[PDB]
RNA sequence: AUAAUAGUAAAGAUGAAAUAAAUAAUUAUAAGACUAAUAUAUGUGAAAAUAUUAAUUAAAUAUUAACUGACAUUGAGGGAUUAAAACUAGAGUAGCGAAACGGAUUCGAUACCCGUGUAGUUCUAGUAGUAAACUAUGAAUACAAUUAUUUAUAUAUAUAUAUAUAAAUAAUAAAUGAAAAUGAAAGUAUUCCACCUGAAGAGUACGUUAGCAAUAAUGAAACUCAAAACAAUAGACGG
């Protein structure tokens, strides 16, 4: 009945995803690129890609190793760049 | 053994939202109570739209009421008690976690944990002592 | 025995408050031996060990 | 040992592998 | 013009002392760089104290650590502990199995 | 001996701080004791620290964290403007006045029992003011103070019984009012926070106080002038007030009826121009804040 | 039966609220308060909910030994 | 009681591959006397206006434009048949209602939509189209992919 | 004392075997009940040495025997046969 | 995969190609296998291994109290467990995929790439006991100079830090070493086990033992040679 029809609005989105935009009707090209922000903050097209081809799980393992030893090795890079700025600018 | 029982019964009458909960209650109450077991704690937590749309016996949900049931009974009657529910066409979704007893007797739903009340003793004496 | 260490403890404090004298205490004397029904003698039917572990611990 | 080195022993197993397929093929027409 | 960007201005709060460089880009810049989430733990209730195991049946506090599509963030953005972290996790597995997350 | 010395030396003098250098939040007062150095010393990067100051330093004031560290340099910061402040502050000549009505918390005043009728409210203050405190080192207030409390029991199993045994046989409505007196007169004797952190009155700002007129070659002055900045071409959101800079603290503005129309002409670059204010009064908050309330005195 | 029964009806009950779980509500030292006391007052308590205090000493002959007491020194 | 089928809203769907571009215009048609219907339920009504009949309109790809073999998964393949899809969906009137955009994957054809459709060749389009998705569809474990590829 | 550790090592390795039974791919746990039961003979085999009275009561109570106590075991797949323990 | 629906004429693949009412889209149904984020295999486990959820059973941590009174270490033989592949029997078989048959590439292409895709990969009950089964580093005990970072327990308070004691990891002193480096061991010492004695022949031959089988364990000699190997140095070269 009428029941089940004024209770569709949140229904409907209720069962959300969130890969959706209300695209901006002024500046539409503005959505698109939230969408894509979307797609990368969760890997959206790097998992794609890496699930197009099968790797064993000990190559899985060491690139998995790798890419976390580089990020702790950028972390370790930009503190200690960080503390030369501040050294140089107190005169050090 | 303490046992949380979270159960997603079917709303099929718009009319009486709160049937079938109340049904399936009294049928899980009395099959701990006929088997020396407790029921500690029956906490509805009312009508929630499901996360999406699930399927049981043939049939689609798109929302359900949830209730939770603390009680203590055997490992025996726990296994017949989630055997029931995994049959039952009303039940959706239903999880049996056990509550660890080790350390004090008297736990609170984790619903009320949660919310910082560790005991139904904490609960109570702030419905009397302060109500 | 139905009989109930609660049930049997309220009859011998409702007895000895009310005077009422049922054969039952004297069936109760006999469960427990408690020949006298007094306020100090459903307090010496209810000890629990403890209470003295307590004391000769202090000893 | 060196990858350089174990190869001479990956040769050797190799070449008996095969004498023993060969044996075997044998041994099933013989047979 | 009369006006201008937010991100050009600082808006000095009501009580408190300021020198003459708040009113500097390089105050504005310093701000931007220097900002962290830290006013999350006293309304983060996973860094107070509490098991987040118990929030298993609490979707709505659960979301709170989750992306817009339900990943898991990693301990680098979420900021808990290692033992919150693992025991957070456990709890989202969980609430995503009973058919609430 | 070598220990004593050190413990009376000029280092030793500053109270150890490791609160960040940097902090971009809400600034309240200082944070960090200043370091001067004189002329000669500077000359020769002597500020009395461990090691030498950089000679790119002119300032004569820092601010510093660590003598020394494991990156072989000193954590400091050459600022000294905090002092600034205080001196623009007194030169105001506007004494801080408690909107409460306090007593002056530096006069040792004869204070008597009107606020300890409150005894229940503080005397649980104490596992109750534990907004940040941990979730089990907060839970040690639980048991520890339980053992604590519970070995009183049989001088309160003896005292009630003994002064007030008409309560324990007909209500507890006043057996609760001599537990909270018990406990507290045995817990005056007791160093529970003893010492209190809390800021006292002013917090060092202004030592002046109020009655004292300002006497001139043209008269007693009545109203205070000083020059300002306003900040906000709107009022503050959700108040009725703007917000003016007025000698390094942010003040509340009142107009008089209603507002210049530099505002509307000047727009967001309001604060560029020098408005002259009048200071009505300043409080002092428990944040340790100063509440300065000015007035926009406009050429009339 | 008869407690499964009185139950039901009065937690899915129209009148009975819900944890709905959708906003977070508003309002330890109730329970606090009851432990203070107890600790304090022991046998000679108020609360509702006590320790063991009171049970011990009613098989001590304490709790008896008082009240003939503090109505001795009434009388 | 009577069939009164109506559209709602139209779904234009692109799939971007390696080697092609899909795309699909939709009408989500609703028939507006369902609820009128004898013995239906409350979750059945609600359960059909969750997920209501999606009908194909217009259906291109690469290959319908001439585009052939491996010039069929570039990047001005994919905009010429977008601005095919723009124009077909003018010539069929059928810009009066709301549109909503789905994009399913991330070849060489997913930027060439979004530009065709910010742009000149869809200018008309655009005005209507109220909502953008992503329907990429991932795998969380599930079947083994071929093995890695040695060149 | 050796005779309490003994009788406690029995009731565990009582229950272990049980467990074993139903278990009977559980070879963690079978590795464990092992190790408990070689325990168990090391204990038994001091005290032969220290109080040979106490041993002989011991072992007697427990229903076992010297040769079960002194005799290399390793619990191994023959006697997981020659016992039947885990029946058929 | 099958069916429906409208909607069409190409689709799919590749370096480019070609081999075998569709593709795409929206529904409905079935089947098998796998387990995204979190995540560091951090941790746990004797190793092999182990990361979707719950339950049952079993095992596992620290401190304190009491107790036993050297009951310990190591461990030949022996025993148990042991990836992947392989095999025996019965189910299963989506996807992947030795082989085989085709399409390409190429001077040729028994390949690399593509198609169709059998065994196998899955489950149950077994056989077998092998891997670069690797930290290429057996186990135990006593001991030796520092820093940093986490974790744990405890202590204190002017309540959130501070102070302690262990563990882990990182970088080091000393020491050791052919050096590369190791760093609480590859240091200083003690105890027990395994193992090695030029290269090639060879982990082969023969015999034996075990296994349904593939095989696994054990394990030589002759002939020939004055070689052979490791770390590091400076070059040259690198599609
Ligand atoms: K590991
Ligand atoms: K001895
Ligand atoms: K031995
Ligand atoms: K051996
Ligand atoms: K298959
Ligand atoms: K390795
Ligand atoms: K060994
Ligand atoms: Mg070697
Ligand atoms: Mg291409
Ligand atoms: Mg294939
Ligand atoms: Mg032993
Ligand atoms: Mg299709
Ligand atoms: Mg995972
Ligand atoms: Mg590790
Ligand atoms: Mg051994
Ligand atoms: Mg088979
Ligand atoms: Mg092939
Ligand atoms: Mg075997
Ligand atoms: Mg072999
Ligand atoms: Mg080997
Ligand atoms: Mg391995
Ligand atoms: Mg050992
Ligand atoms: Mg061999
Ligand atoms: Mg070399």
């Amino acid at each position: 009945a009428e029941i089940a029809r004024s209770s569709v609005e949140n229904a409907q989105m209720r069962f959300n995803s969130g890969k959706s935009i209300i695209v901006n009707k002024n500046n539409p090209a503005e959505s698109f690129k939230r969408l894509n922000r979307i797609m990368f903050e969760n890997n959206i097209p790097g998992d794609k890609r890496s699930q197009r081809f099968y790797m064993k799980p000990g190559k899985v393992a060491e690139l998995k190793r790798s890419q976390r030893h580089r990020k702790e090795f950028m972390m370790g890079f930009k503190r200690l760049i960080e503390i030369v700025k501040d050294a140089k600018r107190k005169g050090y | 053994m303490l046992y949380e029982l979270i159960g997603l019964v079917r709303i099929t009458n718009s009319n009486a939202p709160k049937l079938e909960a109340k049904e399936l209650s009294s049928t899980i109450g009395k099959l701990i109570i006929q088997n020396r077991g407790v029921v500690r704690d029956i906490v509805p937590m009312g009508i929630r739209y499901l996360p999406k749309i699930m399927k049981k016996d043939q049939e689609k949900h798109f929302r359900a009421y949830h209730f939770l049931m603390l009680f203590d009974s055997s490992a025996a009657v726990q296994s017949e008690i989630l055997r029931t529910l995994k049959k039952d066409p009303r039940v959706i979704r239903s999880s049996i976690v056990k509550v660890d007893l080790d350390k004090q007797l008297d736990r609170a739903s984790s619903l009320h944990r949660s919310l910082g009340k560790k005991s139904i003793l904490e609960l109570v004496n702030e419905d009397y002592q302060s109500i | 025995e139905k009989t109930t260490l609660l049930r049997d403890i309220r009859t011998i404090q409702d007895a000895l408050s009310s005077g009422s004298t049922p054969k039952e205490l004297l069936e109760i004397k006999q469960r427990y031996g408690i020949q006298d029904f007094s306020q100090e003698t459903v307090r010496q039917l209810l000890q629990l060990d403890i209470s003295g572990l307590e004391v000769n611990l202090e000893k | 040992d060196s990858v350089m080195r174990k190869r001479k022993k990956k040769m050797k197993k190799h070449k008996l592998r095969k004498r023993r397929k060969r044996e075997k093929a044998e041994r099933r027409k013989l047979s | 013009t009369k006006k201008i960007d937010q991100s050009l201005s600082k808006k000095l709060p009501k009580g408190t002392i300021y020198d003459p460089f708040d009113f500097s880009m390089g105050r504005i810049h310093l701000d931007r760089k220097y900002q962290a989430n830290k006013n999350s733990n006293r309304n983060d209730i996973m860094k107070s104290g509490a098991n987040p195991l118990e929030f298993y049946a609490r979707p709505r506090i659960l979301s709170r650590y989750v992306t817009s599509t339900g990943r898991i963030q990693h301990r680098d953005i979420t900021g808990l502990s290692a033992k919150n972290q693992r025991r957070l996790s456990k709890a989202i597995r969980r609430c995503q199995a009973i058919g609430l997350m | 001996t070598l220990a004593e010395l050190l413990g009376r030396s000029r280092i030793a003098q500053v109270a150890n701080n490791h609160k960040p250098l940097t902090y971009t939040g809400k600034k309240f007062h200082p944070t960090h004791q200043i370091i001067e150095t004189k002329p000669s010393t500077l000359y020769r990067q002597e500020w009395g620290l461990k090691s030498a100051i950089p000679s790119k330093i002119k300032s004569r004031y820092l601010v510093y964290n660590d003598l020394d560290t494991l990156e072989r340099i000193t954590t400091f910061e050459p600022r000294g403007g905090t002092q600034w402040n205080r001196l623009r502050f007194q030169e105001m000549g506007v004494p801080i006045v408690s909107n409460i009505g306090r007593q002056n918390p530096f006069f040792k005043y004869i204070s008597r029992p009107e606020d300890e009728s409150h005894a229940k409210l503080s005397l649980f203050k104490e596992m109750k003011g534990d907004t940040d405190i941990s979730p089990a080192a907060m839970k040690k207030r639980l048991k520890k103070i339980t053992a604590l409390i519970r070995s009183f029991q049989d001088e309160f199993k003896e005292w009630l019984v003994e002064n007030h045994p008409d309560e324990l046989k007909l209500n507890s409505n006043k057996l609760e009012d001599y537990v909270v007196k018990f406990l507290n007169k045995k817990l005056e004797t007791k160093t529970n926070k003893k010492f209190n952190t809390e800021i006292i009155g002013t917090g060092g700002l202004s030592y002046s106080l109020p009655g004292k007129l300002k006497n001139s070659p043209n008269g007693v002055i009545q109203r205070t002038v000083v020059p300002g900045r306003i900040l906000n071409v709107v009022k503050e959101n959700n108040d009725n007030k703007w917000l003016a800079a007025i000698g390094g603290f942010v003040a509340d503005v009142v107009f008089f009826q209603s507002p210049p129309s530099s505002f509307n002409s000047m727009g967001d670059f309001i604060r560029m121009k020098t408005f002259l204010f009048e200071i009505l009064e300043a409080s002092m908050e428990k944040n340790g804040s100063v509440s300065m309330h000015a007035r926009l005195l406009e050429p009339q | 039966e008869s407690q499964l029964l009185k139950k039901i009806d009065k937690v899915f009950n129209d009148e009975t609220e819900e944890f709905t779980d959708a906003y977070d509500v508003t309002s330890g030292n109730t329970t606090l308060q009851t432990q203070i006391n107890n600790a304090i007052m022991g046998s000679l308590s108020n609360e509702k909910f006590f320790d063991i205090s009171l049970v011990d000493s009613y098989l001590n002959k304490d709790l008896k030994n008082i009240s003939n007491k503090i109505d001795s020194k009434l009388n | 009681y009577k069939p009164k089928e109506e559209v709602v809203k139209y779904i234009l769907h692109g799939k971007f591959t390696k080697n092609n571009t899909h795309l699909t215009f939709s009408s989500v048609v609703e028939d507006k006397n369902f609820h009128k219907n004898k013995g239906l339920t409350y979750n059945d009504t609600m359960l059909y206006y969750l997920n209501l009949p999606q009908k194909v309109k217009i259906s291109l790809s690469t290959g319908c434009l001439g585009f052939r073999k491996a010039a069929r998964g570039e990047y001005e393949a994919a905009f010429q048949t977008s601005g095919r899809m723009f124009e077909l969906i003018k010539e069929k009137n059928m810009l009066n209602k709301d549109i909503e955009v789905v994009m399913d994957d991330f070849g060489k054809g997913r930027a060439a939509f979004i530009s065709a459709l910010v742009g000149k060749e869809g200018a008309s389009v655009v005005k209507k189209v109220v909502k953008i998705s992503d329907a990429t569809k991932l795998k969380f474990g599930g079947v083994r992919s071929p093995k890695m590829r040695r060149l | 004392s050796s005779e309490v550790q003994a009788a406690c090592m029995t009731v565990r390795i009582q229950n272990m075997a049980n467990h074993i039974k139903e278990h009977r791919k559980d070879f963690a746990n079978t590795r464990n009940l092992r190790i408990l039961v070689q325990q168990r003979q090391a204990i038994l085999r001091y005290l032969k040495r220290d109080n040979p009275e106490k041993y002989y009561w011991t072992i007697q109570k427990l229903g076992l025997n010297d040769a079960a106590i002194t005799d290399e075991f390793n619990m191994d797949r023959r006697y997981m046969q020659d016992y039947e323990f885990f029946g058929d």
